[PDB]
């Protein structure tokens, strides 16, 4: 069969294939992590410091 | 509703502006101020009446 092959086992044209793919990927990593979570909004709308005053009398 | 039908009715228009609905925000500035208000006032009364106290 065709793909049983040792020219394909460490075929550079592959190699080729995963080295602009990973470079690919570190370029467009910075736009991967551009998600928004909505927890600091959250922890702002819900996080209430004790607002009572002290009153000794 | 009709007899031995029921169905949903959708309208046919374009919307040009947002429709608003009233749904009141809870906060508690407006509180927290008018706490503020209270001791305040409070502190005064004590300042007044101890100011008559010490003059008269």
């Amino acid at each position: 069969l065709i793909p049983v092959s040792l020219v394909d086992l460490i075929n550079i044209n592959i190699i080729f294939y995963i080295l602009l793919l990973y470079t690919l990927l570190l370029f467009f990593i910075p736009l991967f992590l551009a998600s928004i979570n909505y927890t600091y909004h959250y922890i702002y709308k819900y996080y209430n410091y004790n607002y009572n005053f002290i009153n000794n009398n | 509703l009709m007899n031995g039908l029921k169905m949903r009715m959708f309208s046919l228009a374009r919307q040009q502006a947002p429709k608003i609905v009233h749904k009141p925000v809870l906060s508690p500035i407006p509180e927290h101020l008018r706490l503020v208000k209270n001791v305040a006032q409070v502190q005064i009364d004590m300042l007044k009446l101890l100011n008559a106290q010490a003059a008269k």
